[PDB]
């Protein structure tokens, strides 16, 4: 899982 | 003929009309933003979803800030006249209001004012549906256990609410545009557009959750944000 | 175009069609047969809930069984190739699977084989709706506290169960009717046909009861009886 | 009421  | 009802777009043109998905996974060095591992299986997830529905797709991959402009400016001024409804993608970096280009931001407001009732004649009326997988801050959710307007015929699918971050995950693809494309899969033939996009918020809510070593990203939530300017009922199918 | 469905008849013809109502109040002496008061109202209910779903009305008094079937017979012959659907509305005495013209009965086959879907040809594929006010026998209800079948796309509507009385009221007119006027009018732009006729059927079993001085024909009850050929959903409205 |  990865911010925008 | 008998009573009439319009309630709903006409969506029986000879074309249902343009997606165009504008993919940013490689961002400049210098711009100092990391590269949007996942992005690739959304855009490819959405052209066949979309495709599914009958739109004219059309991929871009790494757009600097002026091409993306261009493109939409272009697009713009194409005769949509024969096109039931216009789509949008976005895929990149971003903060509220504003999509990354691979080497600076663009205004979303320069963008979507393209294609303004008095800006795009040939869509005036029309839904024109803007799909923004993009951060829109930095807050993360914790969770608990005559005329017509010119800003009129538009829908806004943010992927997060105002002042927060999105999520996308590096194998599977963005939380978001995994679950709409999914629920346009299962719905599109069945139900109205806002149905099935609350049916997207519902996913997001309640199926994903965030894994991280890092205690500040860890076990947060997203739920994201529908923002219509439609007037009407939209269904992707039309009867005959 | 986009995906389409066609679950629904086609019911944006230039016409909606014919709507032929036969109204038999007085009966020849040597019948033996009652003159049916209130059936005035009921004809006069039907021509105007039926004039604004915008079907071409004709109605006709008093007809003998052979003017019934030279009048059928002359309907089903004319061209309704611009027409969405038929109505006939059949108001009289009968038996099961019978009506009564005003000098002898006329069996309520022969008048609907006219409109079979080989026919009529021009009606193939078409709604055909009989609604009938008319006894089908003499029981009361007590009560309690490549090609397609030449008989579809029929629809029976019965005022009554079969084997059953119907009744009809000498100032108000017929329950069955009245009911079915007042959906219609309520529910005809929002309902498929069916379920117009499902609240039908609980208005009249639910809101009618008999009074008379004669305990054989007092408090009873009556439920219509909706019998359906169709192969598409009915609305009387379309989009646009 | 009457019967039909």
């Amino acid at each position: 899982d990865e911010v925008d | 003929s008998g009573i009439s009802l319009d309630n709903s777009y006409k969506m029986d043109y000879p074309e249902m009309g343009l997606c165009i998905i504008i993919n940013n996974k490689n961002f400049h060095k210098s711009t100092g933003m990391t590269s949007r591992s996942g992005t690739d299986v959304d855009a490819a997830n959405l052209r066949e979803t979309f495709r599914n529905l009958k739109y004219e797709v059309r991929n871009k991959n790494d757009l600097t800030r002026e091409e993306i402009v261009e493109l939409m400016r272009d697009v713009s001024k194409e005769d949509h006249s024969k096109r039931s409804s216009f789509v949008c993608v976005l895929l990149s970096h971003g903060e509220e209001g504003i999509i990354f280009g691979t080497n600076g931001p663009v205004d979303l407001a320069k963008i979507t004012n393209f294609f303004r009732g008095d800006r795009c004649r040939s869509l005036t009326g029309k839904p024109k549906l803007f799909i923004i997988q993009a951060c829109r801050g930095t807050e993360l959710d914790c969770g608990i256990e005559h005329k017509i307007p010119v800003e009129a015929d538009f829908l806004y699918a943010y992927s997060t609410a105002p002042g927060y971050y999105s999520w996308r995950n590096s194998k599977d693809g963005s939380w978001f545009i995994q679950s709409l494309c999914a629920m346009l899969k299962q719905y599109a033939d069945k139900l109205e557009f806002m149905h099935i996009l609350t049916r997207v918020n519902r996913k997001v809510a309640t199926e994903f959750e965030s894994f991280s070593f890092d205690a500040t990203f860890h076990a947060k939530k997203q739920i994201p944000c529908i923002v219509s300017m439609l007037t009407k009922e939209l269904y992707f199918y039309h009867h005959h």
